[PDB]
């Protein structure tokens, strides 16, 4: 249940990373994913190849962001590997120079909170307004502003048991956050100094965090403008954290208007109670648990030092502690990647370290994980 | 059907307080935009105050910001608009009106009839009707009462055609008068009775003066 | 504020024309206008939402266009039943929801003499001490019309009030009253009283009295 | 109004040295990244060079690469090229160019536009 | 291997208002980022279309651009005197970027 949020008021590199949703076996059906992450502005130019031809009829997910605001997309589509067919994905953005190509080599609590992305298009007609709707790291609801009839429109298996009255009033509410947004970008140009020819941007969250006593712990309200903190909810509930000058000008704005209030009554009252129903409703998914699976494998650079890689597959929820150790800790001189989503709600992560060739029987990883029972340790072993 | 009703009209001392209700028919405030436009009347419309649905974030126009106080409740499906310190200005008449949304623009599609609110220091008077003895035209002559919203109808509405019941001139003295008159065949006077239907809400009165000739 | 304008505050036009009503924004307000329709002593009704959008139900003789700030309003052929006054809306930015000043539409038709009445004072006022001479039009066009009060031939004139309606939505005439109040002890001082009414669709005035 | 100045043209004999200058105007540079390209007398249109100026990420066409190094200032609004061990063949007009990345997330995915050139600027190697 | 743009014709004169069509080819699969510049003499190109189909904002809607396989067509519906200048095919999906030899239409 979405809340209605009726109160008007930095470029990161792409990571980009082309992988399977399984590993590669030669003519079974495979996914070939491009998950570009940790990118700003919003804009990208993604693209999947095979042999040097775009590939068509291509799957990508909803636009969302991390905490630090920063976008991530997952662009896939159903293949079947070969020996002789060479995967890209061709991702251009503004921060490089020149399109990156990413060869596919083989080797290579809870909570319920509501994203949403505002990008202004001067010339291209109303602001792209899509926002989102996530429970703990699943997706379950979606709402673009270019879509054809733009409605609420459900993106997991338990969501659209909901009745009408669900879907009329969340899309009652988005199309009053979009044109809430709307106006928080025009006057955004007039507190700082910016021309009309630029598209910007802005991005709000909120949600209600529930530890395991089924009472809110924490609700959160932020606003960022142009990928940077702008103005934050504090975890009293009561008042406001203002990131820059600009932020305080507003800051003050709705302290007056005691738009705190109503996010308190919801924050603590409808926004658990519903995230109990969804985790009552979709038990079966949110409230899982898949133990990752580990394998580690090593191909060395030189004939007498190599670079060891720790595996972790299909786990979920997606946080998960993973890192390297000689004898039983190498926290510098490691080298980690992002969590990588599968597009099956399940996720992925490596890690790899340098090692000479000898004694690499002292090294091991650890994984440490939510659905994981106890503490694991594995090394490498022909 | 879906229906805004108003009520809670008449006249409010200079400086008084009032209640206006707006009954909802078919439809739950709960999960609609209540907003309430006013009239002077004689004048374009002024948005006063908006109630969001869900929320509740109740918003005012800069000039009653703080006087005016709106809500809406869900059980009995009503919407109200309590106004403290009526000026002189603030007589006019009070629609209140739903809301619908688009995905890139909002407009109020269902309306209530609207209530009158008047705020003046005078007392309440009653009508003094007075039948226009007589194709021929009969009629009546209303006239000092106070305040404006009299009705005018004939016969409880069973004759129609020919209706004029001008606008109501505010006399020098501070008191309204208009005329009711109506156009029937010569050849029936006599056959049929006409009565003008005078009802003043905000005084109670309600007198039938019968017209012939 | 974005203080919308409504270009023109009157439009009188013939039945079966073309009628442009123009509302501009004083800043760009993008694809959200909306107008309604509001029949004098009713509640307003919308035609007009997404800026083009027509409401479901309204005729299709209503038409709406977007022009960067400027806004129009179109009605394909005038109809009787659309006499009544148009307000243009921004829900751009709500808190304040700004209203237009409002257009009046108009039929404009041929010119027809009115019909003239006279009402002789009641006894029941007289007794009260007051009296009202009351004369009458009916269903005359245009909206001009000189009634000249004339009691005992003088010409008594700075005691009269005049009170014309609105457009016969049907007809698309007028029609006035006009009243004389004298006190019941000037009425016995006077005998002949009368009302004198001059017309565009009337060479010469008609007049109407009545003597006591 | 979005309008790009260049600069910095003139004689230079060979083997010399210029730096061109492409002062933009009416956007913020930071938004996009600007690309060098040259056109020699009555001939096809050649890229040069383009950089990202946030990040001050550079790429270089090989017909360059080695002798130019181009640069960029947020803080100024402007792009500037260094030219450096001139070649007879490096005469033209050179037009700064500005990259307007899109998007594949949209329903219809874009591809980014050169949309604005500058004006260009004549530059003689003799 | 840089990614030549072979655009043909060198030349082709057409009478003002006729429908002019004007092909390009790339070495390899270049997907549809091609974008269509319009040289005046002594001037600097000017943006025509772009995603190899899209209108560029302010463009004359005559000029339009359709990619079939690897042939890229810059079609006139209805030529007019302003549109006599040396065309342009480019390819910004693969770097570095290269522009067609040109296309000098006479009026």
């Amino acid at each position: 249940n979405r809340f209605l949020g009726d109160y008007v008021v930095i470029q990161r590199t792409p990571k980009i990373q082309v992988y399977s949703r399984h590993p590669a076996e030669n003519g079974k059906s495979n996914f070939l994913n491009c998950y570009v992450s940790g990118f700003h502005p919003s804009d990208i130019e993604v693209d999947l190849l095979k042999n040097g031809e775009r590939i068509e009829k291509v799957e990508h997910s909803d636009l969302s962001f991390s905490k630090d605001w920063s976008f991530y997309l997952l662009y896939y589509t159903e293949f079947t590997p070969t020996e002789k067919d060479e995967y890209a994905c061709r991702v251009n953005h503004v921060t490089l120079s020149q399109p990156k190509i990413v060869k596919w080599d083989r080797d290579m609590s809870h909570s319920m909170r509501y994203f949403h992305t505002s990008v202004s298009r001067p010339g291209r007609g109303e602001p792209r307004f899509i926002t989102v709707g996530y429970v703990d790291d699943t997706q379950f609801v979606r709402f673009d502003s270019d879509a054809a009839s733009p409605r609420e429109e459900p993106r997991a298996p338990w969501i659209e048991q909901e009745g009408p009255e669900y879907w009329d009033r969340n899309t009652q509410i988005c199309k009053a956050k979009a044109q809430t947004d709307r106006v928080g970008l025009r006057n955004l140009r007039g507190y700082y100094n910016q021309s009309e020819d630029g598209s910007h941007t802005w991005q709000t969250m909120y949600g209600c965090d529930m530890g395991p006593d089924g009472r809110l712990l924490r609700g959160y309200n932020q606003f960022a403008y142009d990928g940077k903190d702008y103005i934050a909810l504090n975890e009293d509930l009561r008042s406001w954290t203002a990131a820059d000058t600009a932020a305080q000008i507003t800051q003050r704005k709705w302290e007056a208007a005691r738009v705190a209030e109503q996010l308190r009554a919801y924050l603590e009252g409808e926004c658990v109670e519903w995230l109990r129903r969804h985790l009552e409703n979709g038990k079966e998914t949110l409230q899982r648990a898949d133990p990752p699976k580990t394998h580690v494998t090593h191909h060395p650079i030189s004939d007498h030092e190599a670079t060891l890689r720790c595996w972790a597959l299909g786990f979920y929820p997606a946080e998960i502690t993973l890192t390297w150790q000689r004898d039983g800790d190498q926290t510098q001189d490691t080298e980690l990647v992002e969590t990588r989503p599968a597009g099956d709600g399940t996720f992925q992560k490596w890690a790899a370290v340098v090692v000479p060739s000898g004694q690499e029987q002292r090294y091991t990883c650890h994984v440490q994980h939510e659905g994981l029972q106890e503490p694991l340790t594995l090394r490498w072993k022909p | 059907e879906v229906q805004l009703v108003e009520s809670g009209g008449g006249l409010v001392q200079p400086g008084g307080s009032l209640r206006l209700s707006c009954a909802a028919s078919g439809f739950n405030v709960s999960s609609y935009s209540i907003h309430w436009v006013r009239q002077a009347p004689g004048k374009g419309l002024e948005w006063v105050a908006s109630i969001s649905p869900y929320s509740g974030y109740t918003y005012y126009a800069d000039s009653v910001k703080g006087r005016f106080t709106i809500s809406a409740d869900t059980s009995k499906n009503t919407a109200y608009l309590q106004m403290n310190s009526l000026r002189a200005e603030d007589t006019a008449v009070y629609y209140c009106a739903r809301l619908i949304f688009y995905m890139w623009s909002s407009a109020m599609d269902y309306w209530g009839q609207g209530t009158l609110v008047t705020v003046s220091s005078a007392s309440t008077k009653g009508p003094s009707v007075f039948p226009l003895a007589p194709t021929a035209a009969l009629g009546c002559l209303v006239k000092d009462y106070f305040p404006e919203p009299v009705t005018v109808s004939w016969n409880s509405g069973a004759l129609t055609s020919g209706v004029h019941t001008f606008p109501a001139v505010l006399q020098s003295s501070g008191l309204y008068s208009l005329s009711s008159v109506v156009t029937v065949p010569s050849s029936s006077l006599g056959t049929q009775t006409y009565i003008c239907n005078v009802n003043h809400k905000p005084s109670n009165t309600k007198v039938d003066k019968k017209v012939e000739p | 504020d974005i203080q919308m304008t409504q270009s023109p505050s009157s439009l009188s036009a013939s039945v079966g024309d073309r009628v442009t009503i123009t509302c501009r924004a004083s800043q760009s307000v993008s694809s959200a206008v909306a107008w309604y329709q509001q029949k004098p002593g009713k509640a307003p009704k919308l035609l007009i939402y997404s800026a083009s959008s027509l409401y479901s139900g309204v005729p299709s003789r209503f038409s709406g266009s977007r022009s960067g700030t400027d806004f129009t309003l179109t009605i394909s052929s005038l109809q009787p039943e659309d006499f009544a006054t148009y307000y243009c809306q921004q829900s751009w930015s709500a808190y304040p929801f700004t209203f237009g000043q409002g257009t009046k539409v108009e039929i404009k038709r041929t010119v027809a003499a009115p019909s003239v009445f006279i009402f002789p004072p009641s006894d029941s006022q007289l007794k009260s001490g007051t009296a009202s001479v009351v004369c009458l039009l009916n269903n005359f066009y245009p909206r001009e019309a000189k009634v000249q009060w004339k009691v005992d031939n003088a010409l008594q004139s700075g005691n009269s009030q005049e009170s014309v309606t609105e457009q016969d939505s049907k007809d698309s005439t007028y029609s006035l009253s006009s009243t004389l109040t004298l006190s019941k002890a000037d009425y016995e001082k006077h005998k002949v009283y009368a009302c004198e009414v001059t017309h565009q669709g009337l060479s010469s005035p008609v007049t109407k009295s009545f003597n006591r």
